[PDB]
């Protein structure tokens, strides 16, 4: 595992109950700034208006790059 | 189809 | 598996905005009618409106009976 900031792209559309959660859409480009734990993340992205959306996320919703 | 979404983890 | 229709219920909301995926939240009893091929099933509910629905879902996302 790369140590933190990295880029990861989202490999599937992520959209759950939880608030803390980021949720996305599948080709999404997020940047990693956590491990969480060994199977979640903690990331961002920014939205239309440029605002910054961040929260947590599966690993294996993801791939690295 | 592509490939479905894994089972998320456990929270 | 069993052979074909089985009841599943979902351990995970799906979400998903293609068309033909089948939606629920977490807890839906669906019925399987066909396995679409690894790892997609299709099926169908009536929702809370009364309204039968039908579609594909992942595997992964639910649980048999
Ligand atoms: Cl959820
Ligand atoms: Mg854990
Ligand atoms: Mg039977």
């Amino acid at each position: 595992e790369p140590e933190v900031p990295f880029k990861v792209v989202a490999q599937f559309p992520y959209k759950s109950d939880y608030e803390d959660d980021l949720n996305f859409e599948k080709d999404q480009e997020i940047i990693v700034t956590s491990v969480e734990d060994a199977e979640w993340y903690f990331g961002e992205y920014q939205d239309s208006n440029g605002d910054v959306i961040e929260g947590i996320f599966p690993k294996s919703f993801v791939a690295v790059q | 189809r592509g490939p479905a979404p894994p089972p998320p983890p456990h929270r």
